[PDB]
RNA sequence: CUUAUGCUCUUAUUUACUAACAAAAUCAA
């Protein structure tokens, strides 16, 4: 049940993450449909936010590392702190430099909710608000032209 | 909307031109109606032989914390 | 400037003090460093408002003096964020003046280990290979361990309906499971993050930390795995408790009758004396050294299982807004962190009691010792420290001393720090719920030979260890100014007079052990027990916890709440009861405000309307069953 | 000048505010240094 | 650098006036009191019905080339920048005043 | 419950049924057609009935042109100021 | 005055069984009483769409709506249900079916929704997993060897500087 | 215009709607 991140719903926790913030993760999986508002978070915090660190090992970034394991020895996320980088590339970073010494059917269903969730900002209050403007300029526009058929009859 | 914080006070300028009513408050009852005027088994073991203005760093707090949280 | 630009300045003090809240420094970028000055000017204002109203509204709380069913959830709210981040505040202390152990005292704390593993020729627990035959078993009680939970619920969220279904996928296939835990215990050291939740007793605050349920298994696997061949293997010796093998109730019996089967204690003839002494170990598994104890677990266990320890405590502890790495303390929260804060116990059991006299206690590695028991008599009478052991983080050490080996002892200590005014019976605490007959008489040989006592041993353990100190330590010296020995183990009270110490030899009620010697069978002491002053008000605090929870609760359900609640206070304190005057109070408040919750279902108060019949006939002929 | 105000918490016109607008420096000491190479000085005396 | 402030800007906003106010002189050359009262202390200026509707006409149609130079600034406004994901109009209009900001 | 279940009460039935055989009350705006109108009563009787029949030709013929966006409805509306027009015309022949 | 009355003041000319006759012949006429479509509090559960004003109802959103008591009886005898809901944009009414037997509602007019050889190969893998299990303990011990060579030669590096 | 409403009694069984209030449900087999 535990479910791997297609790109659509990767997409869609950007966009819900640009509007809702950081810290609304049940909003986030309101849109999210088979996905957990812890899952949402988690993702964003290892994966899916632009300030973290995927590139390439200087080897200014090797040494360090192999200092830093050897010295808070299996501390990865004090040491993914240190490094400024998501911590299980760490792992797996040091797992390879270790490796040194070798001898749309449902989806867009979805993301048409999100795409319509997203632009629409008001709640029940301010619809309300327009519908209500809207009836009442109705009613306006009924009784002139009321007005104005009687004066076509001469009565007043 | 509908939530709003406050440019401006209400003022007492309003109140000013009103008409009073006159009702009788329990706190404006007479009272004080008077002013007052002025005139060898210790060798074998491993090894024995102020304010901060900070309400968080305070000392209180950390024995505060210590207690009520167990 | 206008009321536009007056309107958008107030919103960075609105996100200011969110950021203090959670504990993120606030720093916007461009902002004008005389507008930063007022804003931070006015959030550490409304922050001494705010921290001062959650320790104003603390102290009603415990009192008891009519706080509002909403104010106990926001007080709750406050200190779980104060708590975390004087918590965080810890965090970065350590980060940035390094650890407080010195490699001196960690190049000995593990060569003390190393020293007492070697003697004990301990075989290291190996990893659990797949051809295990226990391996199956073992699987099954952590699985009914973890399933416990949930047979009493009804209800189950999004998590809970995950965990439900990762048990009954390992039910189903047990080889599947092995090998998937296995594979996490070899490979796995990135972890997720940990929800802690902060649980209010009304006289203080207990966390409770939420593990990942896919990460729970493989450690409820491990816990049963470490505990099973730990004691196979005899890692743990004797004085660590919780035993296994007794009950907290028996723990005291034992220890009670342990006392008086010893020879030669009562005996005040010459100038001899008994110390009793009492300490909890302060923050001992929050000062845990990571980087130690990846060291010290690597003697007893295959350093695959010992990084997966290690790797496990250093996880983010998320509450809602507030977020941060476990650099330092040792989560509790764990199913294995009671392999680790018993073994981490286990060190400082050795600094105390050194590796001579800690042989001594435990005996010999082929055929140890029971709890309180000596080879012979002569390893007994060597080394004053009689009998030792230590609850999680709570120690128990019993001093014989002849008069000669107590003068030397109380008179190093006054030559390092004497009192000119004798002022050394102020500070010393004894039990302010015995009589002024029957608690420890202040005499100043005595007051000076307890706290001479204690700082011997407060010397042995280093302070970057656990924080041992006076204010927490209690200490009885029992001689011929004292007649009376008084300690306090699992919530008991406990009193002892010898026999011959007494005027007269009156019989007693329930309240009162007779402790026989073994090999008289003649009852030569009397054990006087009561309740402890923080289990009185713990179980006050759990009548409050029924009555702030059900806001429209049917009746039987608070009357089912009183019972099991009064039931588990009368099951395990039997006969404490009957000797505690203040307790016997709260059980008449307590039961009272039980039957006014009925009273306050209906509009009426009257006692007229509610006989005993209404409240105390059984459930099966329509009565509340009130016990 | 006053930067505008975007907040994490709150979105009450609901803006769509990019990613950079919503949301250490220092190295460890010799303490870690030392108490690291000491344990292993330790525990290679220990398996001498 | 530096914005402009209120007493130069209104200098210079006097100038402009006084040029346009010197070239209205200058074209209408090409194509080509005071009584106070007795009875009240009102005071009475007579003036030509000229060069008031010059004013009012002035000070209309200086109106208008602002109101279409906003109205046209407003058209370039919500026709340059499409690049991020917005909402409305308002969305776009925010978020050019955090470009602004930068 | 609505104040719908607490108008239609035994009680509140029961002070209408005095004041039918008390006085001038019923008041008209409670009941229906009624289906005929040969079996109608006297004309002040009917005048009444005939004036309820007005007002919700007043409620309809502001309903007609407003912008409601609906040509079925407005068909359906039309339809009831049509009937209620006959309707207001069968009771002036019963007048 | 109260929500909880014990006494109602009656006239003092009354009686409950003549009222009961009186007040059935009452129930006939009134226009309250002959219509009977239920009104209720409702919240859609299924998210909608609507088809004039093509507007979407979130997920389960508070309407005043209206039941009615459908003619159709499920099964030989189980009720069915019909509800009936106003668009916030647009005036439009969409409607529900309750079906019991499919737990969840379908609906209609105005609105659309959103979406011995086998104990054999036994041991065969068992014996699979074993060997990945000592191959993946052995990783790890080689995984600290490779990191002790790399320490053994930036120490070797310390020496030569 | 076309144009049957109202009045008098019985036949098998307890069931629907308002929810702002409460939501550790614990626990003895
Ligand atoms: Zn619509």
């Amino acid at each position: 049940k535990g479910g791997v991140w297609t790109n659509v719903e990767d997409q869609i926790l950007k966009a819900a993450v640009q509007k809702y913030g950081t810290h609304q993760w049940s909003k986030v999986a309101s849109l999210l449909q088979k996905k957990t508002a812890r899952q949402s978070e988690l993702r964003w915090n290892e994966y899916l936010n632009p300030k973290l660190n995927f590139t390439e090992f200087s080897k200014e970034e090797d040494a360090q590392l192999l200092d830093l394991a050897r010295e808070l020895p299996n501390q990865w996320r004090t040491i993914a702190d240190m490094m400024a980088r998501p911590a299980q590339v760490c792992v797996e970073r040091y797992n390879r430099l270790l490796e040194s010494e070798d001898s749309e059917d449902e989806e867009k269903e979805m993301l048409a909710e999100a795409r319509a969730r997203l632009l629409n900002t008001q709640g029940k209050k301010a619809t309300r608000k327009i519908r209500e403007r809207m009836l009442e300029e109705s009613k306006r526009i009924a009784e002139l032209q009321k007005r104005r058929e009687l004066k076509q009859a001469g009565i007043n | 909307t509908s939530h709003r914080p406050q440019l401006e006070a209400r003022s007492g300028a309003k109140a000013a031109a009103y008409t009073p009513t006159g009702i009788e408050h329990a706190r404006l009852l007479p009272g004080h109606t008077t002013l007052k005027y002025r005139k060898s088994w210790r060798k074998g073991t491993a090894f024995g032989r102020g304010y901060i203005n900070d309400m968080t760093k305070s000392e209180y707090h950390q024995e505060f914390l210590h207690k009520h949280v167990r | 400037i206008r009321q536009k630009k007056a309107r958008t300045i107030l919103q960075h003090l609105s996100e200011a003090w969110r950021c203090w809240k959670a504990n993120i420094p606030w720093d916007v970028p461009g902002m004008p460093a005389p507008i930063k000055k007022i804003i931070e000017r006015y959030i550490k204002s409304k922050a001494d408002a705010w921290v001062s109203a959650a320790h104003y509204n603390r102290e009603r709380i415990k009192r008891g003096a009519h706080v509002e069913k909403t104010m106990v959830k926001k007080n709750l709210g406050r200190l779980t964020r104060l708590w975390i981040k004087n918590e965080q505040e810890r965090q970065r202390q350590i980060q940035k003046n390094g650890p407080e152990i010195t490699p001196e005292e960690a190049t000995t704390i593990f060569s003390v280990m190393v020293e007492w593993l070697e003697s004990r020729s301990f075989s290291p627990i190996p990893f659990p290979p797949l051809t295990y035959k226990n391996d199956t078993k073992i699987l099954v009680l952590a699985l009914e361990d973890l399933k416990d939970v949930y047979a009493s619920k009804v209800r189950l969220n999004a998590s809970e309906r995950e965990e439900l279904a990762l048990i009954e996928e390992a039910y189903d296939n047990p080889h599947d499971t092995l090998n998937r835990i296995k594979k996490y215990l070899l490979t796995q050291r990135v972890f997720k993050p940990v929800d802690i939740t902060m649980m209010e007793n009304y006289q203080n605050i207990s966390p409770v930390y939420s593990v990942d349920p896919l990460e729970k298994i493989t450690d409820a696997y491990l816990d049963q795995y470490l505990w099973y061949e730990a004691d196979q293997r005899k890692l743990f010796p004797n004085w660590i408790k919780p035993s296994d093998s007794e009950i907290p109730p028996l723990l005291v019996y034992k220890w009670t009758q342990g006392i008086n089967n010893l020879s030669e204690i009562w005996d005040v003839s010459r100038g001899q004396s008994a110390v009793l002494l009492e300490t909890t170990l302060g923050e001992m598994a929050e000062k845990i050294d990571f980087t130690l104890l990846n060291r010290l677990l690597r003697l007893i266990v295959d350093p695959n299982i010992a990084d997966y320890i290690t790797a496990k405590n250093n996880v983010v502890i998320n509450f809602k807004d507030m977020s941060h790495v476990n650099k330092y303390g040792l989560i509790r929260g764990l199913k294995f962190a009671s392999f680790i804060f018993q073994y981490y116990g286990l060190v400082i059991d050795l600094l105390l009691l050194g590796q001579e006299r800690a042989t001594d206690l435990a005996g010999p590695a082929n055929n140890p010792n029971e709890f309180m028991q000596f080879k012979s008599k002569e390893v007994e009478k060597a080394h004053p420290i009689r009998l030792y052991t230590r609850y999680l983080d709570r120690i128990y050490m019993l001093f014989h001393f002849e008069e000669d080996e107590g003068e030397e002892l109380t008179d190093e200590y006054l030559a390092e720090n004497p009192d000119p005014n004798f002022e050394n019976s102020i500070g010393y605490n004894n039990r302010k719920c015995w009589p002024k007959d029957s608690r420890m008489r202040l005499i100043r040989q005595d007051v000076n030979l307890g706290r001479a006592v204690f700082w011997e041993i407060q010397s042995r353990v280093p302070t970057s260890l656990t924080s041992i100190k006076w204010e927490n330590a209690f200490v009885s010296v029992y001689s011929k100014n004292n007649p009376n020995l008084l300690f306090s183990m699992c919530g008991f009270e406990v009193r002892i007079l010898p026999r011959q110490r007494m005027e007269e030899v009156v019989s007693n009620d329930e309240g009162v052990w007779d402790l026989v010697d073994e090999r008289t069978k003649q009852r030569t002491a009397k054990a006087y027990l009561k309740v402890s002053e923080e289990e009185i008000k713990k179980f006050d605090s759990r009548i409050r916890g029924i009555l702030m929870a059900s806001g429209s609760t049917t009746f039987t359900k608070v009357a089912a709440k009183w019972n099991t609640s009064l039931i588990s206070l009368f099951t395990y304190f039997r006969e404490a009861i009957v000797a505690t005057e203040p307790l016997l109070d709260i059980l008449v408040k307590g039961e009272t405000r039980i039957q006014n919750r009925v009273k306050l279902g209906l509009n009426s108060k009257m006692p007229t309307r509610f006989p005993p019949a209404v409240f105390y006939t059984p459930k099966e002929l329509g009565g509340l069953g009130m016990i | 000048k006053i930067p505008a105000a975007v907040s994490n918490w709150k979105n009450p016109n609901g803006y769509t505010v990019a990613l950079e607008r919503r949301v250490e420096n220092n190295t460890i000491n010799d303490g870690f240094m030392k108490l690291s190479e000491a344990l292993e000085n330790a525990d290679k005396k220990a398996r001498q | 650098r530096g914005g402009i402030s209120y007493d130069q800007l209104a200098k210079l906003s006097y100038e402009k006036t006084l040029r346009n106010l010197a070239t209205q002189t200058q074209n209408s050359s090409k194509q080509d009191k005071v009584q106070k009262d007795t009875k009240t202390g009102k005071i009475t200026i007579a003036d030509d019905d000229k060069l008031v509707n010059k004013l009012a006409v002035s000070l209309q149609s200086e109106s208008k080339k602002r109101y279409e130079a906003r109205k046209r600034q407003m058209q370039n406004a919500k026709t340059l920048y499409g690049v991020e994901s917005f909402i409305n109009d308002k969305n776009k209009q925010f978020n050019e005043k955090l470009s602004r900001e930068s | 419950s609505r104040n719908v279940d607490k108008a239609n009460s035994v009680l509140v039935r029961f002070q209408e049924q005095q004041a039918e055989s008390a006085g001038g009350y019923k008041d008209y705006s409670r009941y229906q057609r009624p289906r005929n109108v040969s079996k109608v009563k006297s004309i002040k009787e009917a005048n009444e009935w005939k004036r309820q029949v007005s007002k919700e030709i007043k409620q309809k013929s502001t309903r007609i042109y407003d912008p409601s966006l609906n040509e079925m409805q407005i068909a359906e509306l039309n339809d009831e100021l049509n009937n209620l027009f006959k309707e207001w015309k069968r009771w002036q022949w019963h007048i | 005055s109260e929500r909880k009355a014990i006494n109602k003041y009656y006239p003092p000319d009354y009686n409950p069984l003549e009222a009961e006759k009186l007040s059935r012949k009452m129930a006939k006429k009134l226009k309250t009483m002959n219509k009977s479509h239920a009104s209720i509090r409702l919240m859609t559960p299924f998210s909608m769409r609507c088809l004039e004003c093509n507007e979407y109802i979130p997920k389960s959103r508070k309407f005043n709506g209206k039941k009615e008591l459908l003619k159709e009886k499920y099964l030989d005898s189980i009720k069915i249900y019909r509800l009936t809901i106003s668009c916030p944009r647009c005036a439009n009414s969409i409607a529900f079916r309750t079906d019991p037997g499919n737990s969840d509602y379908v609906m209609e007019v105005g609105g659309v929704r959103n979406y011995l050889e086998k104990r054999l190969a036994k041991i065969q893998q068992e014996q699979e997993d074993d060997e990945e299990l000592e191959n993946l303990r052995k990783k790890n011990l080689e995984m600290s060897q490779r990191a002790e060579m790399i320490n053994r030669s930036k120490h070797a590096q310390q020496e030569k500087a």
